């Protein structure tokens, strides 16, 4: 056919990004479109630094 | 012709260590099992995957 096609994925970490500030106490993070659906209940996140 | 001296003694330190439970899991609809896919199956790269 003129056109071809093919599928790759990777595996690699499991990395958010807040979008919005957020202060100490707030309990809802705001993160970028559909990055929230790959985290489950019971997951342990860390805040990175450089 | 000295008496012989007091004594003294000192003590180990402790650790510890806990601990964690861990789970992943998939799933997949009895239908969409036995469907074909270019991609090949799904339960198959599911469990690759988790």
């Amino acid at each position: 056919d003129p056109e071809f096609s093919w599928w790759e994925e990777k595996l690699t970490h499991n990395r958010l990004e807040v979008k919005t500030e957020a202060a100490a106490g707030v309990t809802t993070l705001a993160v970028d479109t559909d990055q929230a659906w790959a985290c489950v209940k019971g997951d342990i996140l860390m805040v990175e630094s450089v | 012709g000295s008496l012989a001296p007091k004594s003294a003694t000192r003590n180990p330190v402790k650790l510890n260590n806990f601990c964690q439970i861990f789970k992943k899991s998939y799933e997949i609809t009895k239908t969409a099992d036995a469907t074909k896919a270019r991609t090949g199956s799904a339960l198959a790269n599911d469990k690759k995957r988790r």
